[PDB]
């Protein structure tokens, strides 16, 4: 049987895990028959069309739009640009270049068969997923040649907006003790519906996602790498109206890590629900045969709601993500579910429940690369408290073992990190991972204590919950506002009206490939 | 001691263990490399601020190229805590009863109100604290006002759709979030909606009130808002500021008064 | 934000996110009891010290007529680091 | 039932429990016969003389200096005490300041039966052990009145050095949560052979212990505590050259708290061995009948030696300590033995050491009220990473229930605490008390783990040590450097000379009535 600290019931663990399969089923019965722009876009984009226009649109949305406008996008986008690949003879991205500039439209061409359209896109296809895969094999490499750690992965951002500052703390930083670096996006990149072209030296909150941008922090993290000969993690985020895309993007740059979830869009940015839903099966399909870890967002619960009422919410949402990326393919040792060390400071024996939370997580999801992350909610103006509030987070990382751990900073409650506050930060998760380096494998529980309890209660409410959502369906669910306590209308919020249905005919040649090349 | 003084409240400073002591501690980074010309560099612009004597406490390297200082000193200057003349921002609130009372008594209808957090801006935490029903730490919002009619718009709100739904409900207070200074993005979009309000000649006939994590009353007087509002504020400090301003300046409002 | 982004080692001022934003911390204790007044006079006394628009992010009373308060603030002063 | 977490070997404690009795056996063997002139000092003083002469010299040095001198104080001062009082018929004060006076002549007073001796000193002996008696009815009553608390008592220091500050520092102190307040000495008074008399306004490093000084600062936190509505302990230091006198001194004027311990003179202060021993007899004895907590030093040893090689050094001194207290008459309730958590930072699994010595003192003490001390060596200017080491300092102490709790500063190595270091040190030990209040209840440990053999580990060692200890001698072994890497020889030191030997009609009468008044 499961070895188990908490005394867990296992078979309402199973039970929660079957209804939360279930869920899946349903909400995907929808997904499979529909697709959006940003997944044509993104089939653009890995079929080898790049650059801008004149105004500075770039070439993917430009072709996306005319077939879109001026023809039927239900066929997709392979399917017309396979068909102009036989016609004219030329190449993709020479293809888009021509529709920028209006000397050809795609539409108006003769159709020819269908097989031979896939005979032509079948080259370009295998090319694209080859790169992908020689990426991955090169990550595997590093991490093979330099040795990869045992403990926890010290995990900072940095946010200054200057792509060059970016390198520069980013570098700085992971000659400290870092080992995960993300760049924080800018605020208000999920509502556009393009990815900007080229380098970035501006930004309000952070750093916007572009390709150039991935090469040139990975270019500086792979000399940091070689320089302290540790392997540097990159991290993005895939969230907005264009997810698929920022997952090619990163799939082809090598980020090691990237932020995959759609929960987190639909609550916190206002998107449509069907629209991020059918973006967030094929980015994680590219996530998971790229090599890459996908983190979820449960964190962002808890700021809304209350976290000892509502901390089975966090628990239904991960069996729910787990079951959502293992229909894309990714497997558990690729699903960083987040969590929090998110109660009231001032709650007697909150320790406890935050450490038996953990535990619970730690031993329903044992294989998974969990990620904890630190307490924003109660964060005051006290640097002080604040220092000895992360240390407590610390703690409970070290005496559960959370693989990914996202430093908390001196100043949360005031301004994004100064320098000093990460190397603060860091010393201290230092000090704490070597002092209680095998804390773990010493302290057990009472049998029948606070904290086995507090683990079957939490338990036991998520599987209710889960058992409620099932009843009704994930979107209805959503309606009623049960995760974070936000309510979303089924046909509101942005993008709606770029989701389309697929026709009896539809061709995206990356799917199959992605998901039987991984498999065999 | 033979020349230590007592206290004195018009010149009042520091108190690290003995009354006019006056110390201080300080930390800062410094863009030169480690050494004794970085420590020497850190004391003279800590002599050069005000602390007199300081003592480097701690000083380690960030980087190639910066290093990280702790500083301990005393103090020379002064302030007079007697002929301090505060900020404009000291308020009391009535009661929600009193509140509709006054409403009924002196203006005679519903007060209307309309808030978001316009811009890029994404938290609506701290204006559904102020907003929502639920209220905060058992201070009830405007919604629950039996003669309050407030609308809650969410968040990312353009401008330009702020300005539209307002004149569409009649609004006769408008309410803005931000946070903290840190966001130097707060400032412009501040600026930009003012501007759009002049534009549109509605600024007259509409109050304006601005709020966050550390926004405070004199940068919201000095964009050209009407108050402004931080950490610490309940429903009732907004309720009874807008009731009390209202009946002060007699606002208009947009309520059957559309542009 | 600032004009100025490269650093300069006859100018040089404390480092916070960007190169010259000249951002400080400093803590201390007044023998004043908590209020807005005190406030205000930990703001002045900071602005004062040589700080542009100084933000105090904390402020709790230690006794009755005793306040301990954290300021952040950038630093108008710079010293010559080659001089030296 | 002796029910242990770390799987102690009961046999093993109770074989180290018998040598260091043994070993305190004979070391009793001396002091019982041998007295010194600060123990008759104290007996003069518990008769009822106390003032200045005109010199400023304290009346009881006087007078036991010219019994000394002109006399043979071998027989006792209370001996000639009561001798004078037959023959004049004045009251012990009014006898030393004639002798002060030069009016009277102790020594030329003809001898009486010491029948009638014995009945006068007795008739005024009775008077003051009732008195203190009073006073420690007057002490479980405030305990009573104001209810006791349940979790660790929050021991804070001021050192202001003139009485009034101090007592406006106390009274802030108590007001932010301390339970317990101490009042550094005056640095080199301990060297002194005499205690002033009045109040002091000036002192380096602290202020004096004098009757006068305890009076006000009981008076003051009388006051706060009835202003708070819980009770505010008062500690002070008995051990230097007036031992006896300090320890009289704090039972009259109800002290709560007192630090008795005579290695730390020996040791770090170069005071002789056997004076120290003999003082200490005594002035114990009047601890254990006040009701006083007496405090021991061991935390001193590991500032001067290595804590990882030499914790058996602090088991052994405290199983010593304990023996010399029960011999003493002071019960285990009032034997708050100390220890410190004083490893290197730097260790790897160093909490677990910590954790595993901290539990083996709780374990063979279950009743004492255990005092915890921060660490002081490996602090450093980093006042950030000093509160994150209190912090893991507090977690430790909640952990494994230790009674007192000597609160760490986050500056202990820049000055003396600020008013707000104080207030930093006690909102963080609030915050990691309140939440993991039960966590002590709860985790337990891996049998045969690192924290149980660390335990058995120091339990051997200091069993050997404690051998080597019986089979050499106490005397010999403070010659040879065991206890602190520190050699101070038998017949050196200060105050050699103050040692007398008792004749064998020596009288004292306090002695029999405080050992025999726990009794009923
Ligand atoms: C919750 C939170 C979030 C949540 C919000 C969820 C939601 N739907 O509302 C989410 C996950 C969206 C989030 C995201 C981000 N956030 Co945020 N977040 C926080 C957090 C933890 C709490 C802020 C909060 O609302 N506090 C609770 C409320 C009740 O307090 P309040 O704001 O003070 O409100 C009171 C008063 O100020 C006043 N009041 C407030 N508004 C108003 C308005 C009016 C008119 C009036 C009269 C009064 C008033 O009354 C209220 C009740 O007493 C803070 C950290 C912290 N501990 O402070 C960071 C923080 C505010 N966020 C920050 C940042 C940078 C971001 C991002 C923009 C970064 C990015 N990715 O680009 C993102 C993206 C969001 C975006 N697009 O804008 C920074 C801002 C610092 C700065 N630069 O100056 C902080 C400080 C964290 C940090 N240091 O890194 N965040
Ligand atoms: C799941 C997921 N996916 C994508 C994004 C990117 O966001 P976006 O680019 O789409 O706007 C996020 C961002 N989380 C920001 C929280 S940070 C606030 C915190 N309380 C503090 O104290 O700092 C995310 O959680
Ligand atoms: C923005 C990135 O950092 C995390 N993020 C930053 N700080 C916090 C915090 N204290 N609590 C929760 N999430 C946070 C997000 O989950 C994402 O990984």
């Amino acid at each position: 049987m499961r070895e188990s600290k908490l005394n867990l019931d296992w078979e309402l663990v199973d039970k929660a895990r079957e209804a939360a399969r279930n869920i899946v089923k349903d909400t995907q019965k929808f997904i499979d028959a529909h697709t959006t722009v940003s997944v044509e876009r993104t089939v653009c984009r890995l079929l080898g069309i790049d650059g801008v226009n004149d105004l500075g649109v770039p070439l993917p949305n430009v072709v996306v739009d005319h077939i879109k406008s001026k023809g039927n996008l239900s066929l997709g986008a392979a399917t017309y640009i396979g068909n102009a690949m036989i016609y004219t003879g030329l190449s993709p991205q020479e293809i888009a270049e021509r529709v920028a500039k209006g000397e050809l439209d795609l539409t108006s061409i003769p159709m020819a068969d269908l097989f031979e359209i896939k005979l032509a896109v079948q080259d370009i296809a295998i090319k694209t997923v080859e790169k992908i895969r020689e990426n991955r094999r090169k990550r595997e490499e590093f991490l093979k040649k330099y040795g990869d750690k045992e403990g926890p992965l010290l995990y900072v951002i940095v946010a200054t907006g200057n792509i060059y500052e970016d390198v520069v703390q980013a570098q700085a930083a992971a000659r400290q003790g870092a080992d995960v670096i993300a760049v924080i996006r800018a605020t208000a990149q999920s509502l556009l519906d393009y990815v900007p072209y080229g380098p970035t030296t501006e930004g309000f909150g952070g750093t916007y996602a572009t390709q150039e941008n991935f090469r040139i922090m990975r270019k500086a993290l792979d000399e940091v790498s070689e320089e302290l000969g540790r392997y540097i993690r990159l991290c993005n985020y895939a969230s907005g109206l264009c997810m698929p895309e920022i997952a090619a993007m990163g799939a082809l740059e090598r980020l090691d890590v990237m932020l995959n979830d759609a929960l987190y869009g639909i609550l916190f940015r206002d998107i449509n629900m069907k629209r991020t839903m059918v973006d967030q099966f094929f980015s994680r399909v590219i996530n998971g045969f790229a090599g890459i870890i996908i983190n979820t967002g449960e964190d962002n619960y808890l700021t809304t709601a209350d976290a000892y009422e509502k901390a089975h919410t966090v628990l239904a949402s991960q069996l729910i993500n787990e079951q959502f990326a293992l229909i894309a393919g990714i497997p558990e040792e690729q699903m960083g579910l987040g969590h929090a060390f998110e109660m009231n400071p001032d709650l007697r024996n909150g320790f406890l429940y935050e450490l038996a939370q953990a535990q619970m997580v730690r031993e329903i999801f044992p294989k998974a690369p969990l990620k904890y992350m630190p307490p924003t909610k109660y964060m005051t103006g006290n640097i002080f408290k604040g220092h000895v509030q992360d240390a407590m987070f610390n703690v409970v990382t070290i005496m559960t073992k959370q693989r990914i751990h996202l430093l908390g900073m001196l100043t949360e409650a005031i301004h994004t990190p100064f320098m000093s506050d990460r190397a603060l930060s860091i010393e201290s998760a230092k000090y704490i991972f070597n002092n209680m380096a095998d804390i773990a494998d010493e302290i057990y529980f009472k049998e029948g204590g606070i904290i086995q309890r507090r683990a079957n209660e939490v338990l036991k409410k998520a599987y209710e919950l889960l058992k409620e959502i099932e009843q009704e369906g994930l979107f209805k669910a959503l309606e009623q506002g049960k995760f974070a306590d936000i309510k979303r209308p089924i046909d509101g919020g942005k993008g709606l009206e770029g989701v389309v249905e697929k026709d009896p005919n539809y061709f995206n040649p990356f799917i199959d490939l992605m998901l039987r090349g991984d498999r065999g | 001691k033979q020349y230590d003084t007592t206290l004195d409240l018009t010149r009042v400073k520091p108190y690290g263990d003995t009354m006019n002591d006056g110390k201080v501690q300080l930390s800062f980074t410094l863009p030169v490399p480690d050494g004794a010309k970085a420590v020497e560099a850190a004391k003279q612009l800590a002599k050069k601020m005000g602390l007199e004597n300081p003592m480097v406490v701690y000083h380690a390297p960030l980087d190639k190229n910066f290093t990280f200082f702790i500083i301990y000193g005393s103090l020379i200057h002064t302030v007079d805590y007697t002929s301090i003349q505060v900020q404009e921002l000291e308020i009391k609130a009535m009661s929600m009863e009193e509140t509709n009372e006054y409403i009924k008594k002196h203006i005679g209808r519903k007060v209307v109100v309309v808030g978001a957090t316009t811009g890029t801006d994404a938290h609506t935490v701290g204006l559904d604290a102020i907003m929502n029903m639920k209220g905060y730490a058992g201070h009830y919002g405007l919604e629950r006002y039996e003669m309050i009619e407030a609308y809650n718009l969410g968040s990312q709100v353009p401008n330009e759709e702020f300005v539209k739904k307002a004149i569409e409900v009649g609004a006769d207070a408008l309410l803005v979030s931000q946070t903290v200074t840190q966001k130097d993005a707060h400032i412009k979009n501040l600026t930009h909606l003012v501007e759009l309000l002049e534009a549109e000649g509605i600024r007259d006939k509409v109050l304006l009130i601005c709020g966050g994590p550390r926004i405070t009353h004199e940068l919201a007087k000095e964009l050209g808002y009407d108050a402004g509002f931080g950490p610490g504020t309940f429903a009732d400090h907004v309720a009874t500021f807008i009731v009390t301003e209202m009946v002060k300046r007699k606002i208009p409002g947009l309520k059957g008064y559309k542009k």
